[PDB]
RNA sequence: AUACACAUUUUUUGGCAGGACGGGAAGAGGAGACGUCGCGACCCUCGCAGAGUCGUUCUUGACUUGGUCGCUUGAUGUUUCUUCUUCCCGUUC
């Protein structure tokens, strides 16, 4: 039925069929979106971590959330994370997840889901707080919020997706960050052999000619023997 | 019917003013006296002047070590 | 394996003649010859064929076929082709 | 010492080579010659619209720079 | 003996800039022939000025239908050919 | 014979300027050292593009190949 | 989960590439199934 | 020596076509070919990138300046198949 | 490169012209001899049949199968 | 005339190198009261991943050693 | 290092074409392994039309690396 | 029997005479990118494993009914369709740069069936229909010329402005 | 069973600078050189062989040395100068 199904056309070698997610590329692009080099792969991952939090990526942004380069980057990255997510978990109903997230976005996120006992209610689209829910509601009809929600809608939504999908992939994020630190602390020979391993895993048959089928489990006289005359094997003819 | 290195050597002895045509550059050419050279045709050239053709003006440079790679055509003036 | 054709409209350029000949004779079997060696046109083209049965079948079936205005005359070559 | 040997170590590595002509190359190094002639497989190539190529060999002197994985 | 003299000449010669760069792990900026510049730390070098550079930030200049804009990106692990080097500057 | 190498050795520890083949850049600085292949090291360098001061670069290395000529200043 | 068993028998652990593979295969299978279920609903 | 150098030395006495780094094409009988690709050529018909064509008696171009040569197909037989 | 022998190969020249031909032999300088080699420029348009050619390794950019 | 060789293969992880001295004292007290003597002792690590070992080795170790690093480790 | 077999060209008037679309005419004097050439009675043919006798007897030298090609005016 | 990728992998694959490249299709039957000859091809399909490297396709001597089911192949320049039973042509063929089509000895009956050949933009220079019943029908030549003026040579005869104008007159 | 591949000819460089789209035709206010390879033909020309000879043996080693006219609106680069409307046929939403 699926004889021409090939995973290597879906996963890159650095992803190792869902083990890791390749973020170096985004360090190149994302890192450049800063117009400098003060940013290391690990500091970039440190930046990504913000998006595991429900508020950090919103109130402690790497860059100004109204910056062009930044919003574009965030779009590309978000898309990547999502495709990776569903790619690594075929068995789960993609449409179900999508709709769940969308409804969470409409019913909570855009409805003052972020609340502070001090500043009140934050708005993703206008990046401002609000004293009470009352002024918050009468602000959702104002020309300002109409403008913003009408221009920055796709970006806000993509940001949100990056957020929730990165949350669902926390284990993979950690796994990769770990990988990074390891490879980084390698030597030359070490790094080389490791790469060899990732490569072999990548270009290897999914089933070996040497696999199991139906192997189910349930639930003294040392100097004395030389002295005796066995230093020279004797024979009777 | 003499090797070019000996030609350059007679430029050295005669101390004649020398005009060099550079590589891939028609616009400027350099001029001055050859006080010495090496195997790589790098030349110490004294009272050298840059001569843009584009009446001709020029910039006095004084003593110069010109690398031989630029050299296209060495002449006397 | 090689067939000698003549009586062809020489006004056709060399490369178009060769492409149309390969086209026409591919129906009987693989044509091995890439290009006319003779570089004189005037019909005198040789067509080399991997199997011999395709050469015979082409010979019998395409005798006097109208090709670029003229009925081609087809015969077996006198000698074996260098590539054979 | 000789960095070309350091490139010789780089077999089966996925890299992005910028070239003096401006061309971008992306692929897994199969080998690099001491000339720094680089043979790669599974290469997407962008001339200054990407062409996908099974194998690509590059003359070493044309190579501008090669960007290696940060994991290296 | 010959090897010794080569390393020494390298040490007291103009190369001393890139040698100093690797030992101090100091940033240096490289004007290239592509009219791009690379500020980075020198991980390794070669007689040809082949280099391994870390924490690369390349700056460049692009022209558009309005004012010229400078563009820059970060490349953490960068290996560079030796003929692309116009100039290597070492600065505070 | 006075060779470019001895002239250049005498030029070491002196204020120089170097015009590259491109002429897009000239460098004026103290000549610290030069090697057998004639790569150039300058200090306190100043960059003159189109004959105007671009800026003060400082300790600088010049690839031999780019050098059109060197003059003493 | 740990012993990789469903009832009594603990099954051999498989490598990641195969698990994922079969998961995508099962994916297309479920696609087929959903299609057939559809046409059937439209015929019955 | 290079095997292609060996072929090019076999090409002597034949008619060859040369394209130089400038783009001009020189067709004619190759007198002599050095190891450095410096070639001496006879009765050359030259076609410029502009399309202008000239005739010249004896021409000798530096190896380094040659983009590529085309040599007759007679040589293709051997012995470079090995 | 020895594996590529006898194959039909596509070389990209220094000037952007694309040459295609059988790879009969190479050398150290990467001078290549190409049998039945033809030239393509723009991508077919402006294709010419050169025949047997040497190419100089100084001009060659890259080759592909 | 002995052959020179490398003995330092340790790259201190960033998270470890960020630790202050008071932090390091505290970590040692918490790790069964580790006492050190001698100059220049590197800070203790608390995770197998802070040691920069290949993935192979990591998999292998874990496998080889189960649970937290011991104080001696 | 090989020496160019330029002896057949010695003491012959030749038209050298050189990089930058430059062209000079003169009698082949000497040469070396490097293909550097000495030319007597050298005459520069500018792109316009006129020509200037740069080295009537004083002779010039042309770096072989710049020599694109050389045409024999005589037989 | 069917043209399937398992067959795509291993036919006698080589270069045309014309130096046209390709990689042929024969595990046990019908072929592609070279010599698709004599293995009883009913319907063209599974051209994707051809994965584009083919200049030519020698379909001759199969049992092909129509010419559809062509994946997008940029490289394919020549189709040698001879000795099949092509009744119809698809229409959205449009494999850009299909310069040559060989319909010789097939069963295309009507002028209207030839209409889809007009879709071939300006590339179908060479077309040969000789050996079909449609050739016998009146004003066959002129209708092919007025329908697909892109053809430069028809039935190995060259178009010519004279019969172009006559095709305009009718 | 027993060192080297940065100083002139190659790789360490003289380089850098309903709406849209196509096509084809008509009507109104893209063309001129200079080359290089093609559709037709009133033409030329008329035939089996990289070619031509020999030594030795059932197959090899040596030695010599389409062209022309139209296009009745064929295809292509150097190089100077100065679009609209209508109809038809394809893609996309």
């Amino acid at each position: 039925r699926a004889r021409d199904l090939d995973l290597n056309e879906i996963f890159t070698r650095d992803e190792q069929y869902g083990e890791y997610m390749e973020l170096e590329q985004f360090h190149s692009l994302w890192l450049n979106v800063i117009k400098r080099g003060d940013c290391s792969l690990l500091q970039f991952l440190d930046i990504l971590e913000l998006f595991l939090d429900d508020e950090k990526y919103l109130l402690t942004p790497p860059m100004d959330r109204k910056n062009d380069r930044y919003m574009a980057f965030l779009l590309k990255l978000s898309k990547y994370v999502e495709t990776f997510f569903f790619k690594s978990y075929a068995l789960l109903d993609a449409a179900a997840v999508e709709n769940l997230i969308k409804s969470d976005f409409e019913h909570s996120y855009c409805r003052g889901s972020l609340r502070s006992e001090a500043k009140g209610i934050y708005c993703p689209f206008c990046s401002r707080w609000f004293k009470t829910s009352s002024v918050f509601e009468s602000h959702l009809v104002g020309k300002i919020h109409k403008k913003n929600e009408s221009k920055r809608r796709n970006f806000v939504y993509s940001e949100y997706k990056l957020h929730r999908y990165l949350k669902y992939l926390n284990d993979e994020f950690s796994r990769t960050r770990s990988f990074v630190e390891r490879k980084l602390a390698f030597t030359a020979n070490e790094r080389m052999a490791e790469m060899d391993i990732l490569t072999q895993k990548y270009e290897a048959p999914a089933y070996d000619s040497t696999e199991k089928e139906g192997a189910e489990q349930v639930d003294m006289p040392y100097w004395l023997y030389k002295l005796h005359g066995l230093d020279r094997e004797y024979r009777c003819e | 019917m003499v090797p070019p290195i000996n030609c350059i050597f007679n430029f050295l002895q005669q101390q004649t003013p020398v005009t060099i045509w550079l590589f891939e550059q028609i616009g400027i050419r350099i001029k001055g006296k050859i006080v010495g050279f090496d195997e790589f045709m790098n030349v110490v050239i004294d009272e050298a002047v840059e001569i843009p053709v584009n009446v001709e003006k020029g910039t006095p440079l004084g003593k110069i070590l010109l690398k031989g790679d630029n050299i296209t055509l060495i002449t006397s003036a | 394996n090689t067939l000698y054709v003549s009586q062809l409209n020489e006004k056709i350029n060399m490369q178009r003649l060769r492409v149309n000949l390969f086209l026409l004779f591919a129906t009987f079997g693989e044509v091995l010859k890439v290009s006319m060696n003779f570089k004189k046109q005037r019909g005198q083209a040789f067509i080399t064929m991997r199997t011999i049965d395709q050469a015979s079948l082409a010979q019998i079936s395409l005798n006097g076929e109208r090709f670029f205005g003229k009925p081609l005359k087809v015969e077996f070559s006198k000698s074996e082709t260098k590539t054979l | 010492m000789k960095l070309v040997n350091f490139l010789k170590k780089l077999r089966n590595e996925q890299v992005t080579i910028e070239l003096k002509n401006g061309t971008t190359v992306w692929g897994t190094l199969q080998s690099v010659s001491p000339q720094m002639n680089a043979i790669l497989t599974d290469v997407k190539l962008t001339l200054p619209n990407i062409a996908s190529l099974q194998y690509i060999n590059i003359r070493g002197n044309t190579i501008r720079q090669i960007i290696l994985p940060d994991s290296l | 003996e010959l090897e010794e003299l080569e390393e020494f000449e390298f040490k007291h010669g103009p190369m001393s800039l890139i040698n100093d760069a690797m030992v101090t792990r100091t940033p240096v900026i490289i004007s290239l022939r592509n009219n791009h510049k690379i500020i980075a730390r020198v991980k390794a070098f070669d007689r040809h000025c082949n280099m391994v550079l870390e924490n690369v930030k390349e700056l460049w200049t692009e022209k558009k239908g309005k004012n010229v804009i400078n563009r820059e990106r970060f490349i953490s692990k960068l290996f560079l050919r030796g003929d692309s080097v116009i100039v290597v500057l070492k600065t505070p | 014979p006075v060779n470019p190498k001895p002239f250049l050795k005498g030029l070491v520890n002196h204020r120089v300027g170097v015009k590259l083949k491109f002429n897009s850049t000239e460098y004026r600085g103290t000549l610290v050292s030069t090697d057998n292949y004639f790569n150039l090291q300058l200090n306190e360098a100043e960059e003159f593009v189109a004959g105007v001061s671009h800026g003060t670069l400082g300790e600088i290395f010049i690839r031999c190949n780019n050098v059109l000529y060197i003059r003493e200043l | 989960i740990a012993e990789n068993k469903i009832y009594k028998f603990k099954k051999v652990k498989r490598k990641r590439k195969q698990i994922i593979l079969q998961q995508h295969e099962i994916n297309i299978f479920l696609r087929d199934y959903q299609e057939k279920q559809q046409t059937f609903n439209k015929i019955n | 020596n290079g095997i292609p150098v060996k072929l090019l030395n076999e090409a002597q006495g034949h008619i060859v076509s040369l394209e130089l780094t400038t783009g001009a094409t020189y067709r004619g009988k190759l007198v002599e070919s050095e190891d450095s690709m410096n070639v001496q050529l006879r009765d050359v018909i030259a076609t410029e990138p502009q399309g202008a064509v000239t005739h010249m008696d004896q021409i000798f171009v530096r190896g380094s300046q040659i983009k590529f040569i085309v040599v007759p197909d007679l040589l293709k037989n051997a012995p470079l198949f090995k | 490169l020895a594996n590529l022998i006898d194959y039909k190969l596509r070389v990209l020249t220094q000037d952007g012209r694309v040459y295609i031909g059988q790879l009969m032999a190479f050398d150290k300088h990467m001078n290549l001899v190409l049998n039945e080699c033809i030239e393509e420029r723009v991508p077919k348009v402006e294709k010419r049949v050169l025949g047997l050619t040497i190419l100089r390794g100084e001009q060659i950019l890259s080759t592909v199968v | 005339e002995l052959e020179p060789f490398q003995k330092n293969f340790y790259i201190e992880s960033e998270t470890v190198s960020s630790m202050s001295e008071m932090e390091v004292e505290e970590l040692r007290l918490s790790l069964d009261n580790i006492k050190i003597k001698g100059t220049g002792c590197p800070k203790p690590v608390t995770k197998w991943s802070q040691l920069g070992l290949s993935t192979d080795t990591m998999v292998l170790i874990t496998k080889l050693h189960f649970g937290s690093l011991t104080p001696i480790q | 290092v090989s020496t160019p077999e330029l002896k057949k060209y010695m003491d012959k008037k030749i038209l050298l074409n050189i990089n930058g679309s430059r062209k000079v005419a003169g009698i082949l004097r000497g040469y070396d392994i490097f293909l550097n050439v000495v030319l007597d009675d050298a005459m520069e043919i500018n792109g316009e039309d006129p020509a200037n006798n740069h080295q009537l007897g004083l002779q010039t030298v042309i770096r072989g690396n710049s020599i694109i090609s050389l045409e024999a005016l005589d037989a | 029997m069917k043209f399937t990728p398992s067959i795509v992998i291993d036919a006698p694959q080589y270069y045309v005479d014309h130096f046209n490249g390709k990689y042929n299709v024969d595990k046990c039957v019908i072929l592609r990118d070279l010599q698709l000859e004599t293995d009883s091809e009913s319907m063209p399909s599974s051209l994707k494993h051809l994965t584009k490297p083919t200049h030519i396709l020698d379909l001759t001597n199969n049992d092909l009914i129509m010419i559809p089911d062509l994946s997008r192949r940029d490289d394919i320049h020549t189709l040698l369709l001879g000795r099949n039973n092509i009744v119809e042509v698809d229409g959205r063929l449009l494999p850009m740069n299909v310069q040559n089509l060989t319909l010789s000895n097939n069963s295309i009956r009507r002028f209207e069936d030839l209409q889809r050949l007009r879709r071939a933009p300006r590339t179908l220079k060479n077309l040969t229909l000789i050996g079909n019943q449609v050739c016998h029908l009146a004003n066959y030549r002129e209708h092919v010329l007025r329908l697909v003026p892109h053809l430069e040579t028809l039935d190995f005869q060259n178009v010519t402005a004279e019969e172009r104008k006559s095709a305009m007159s009718f």
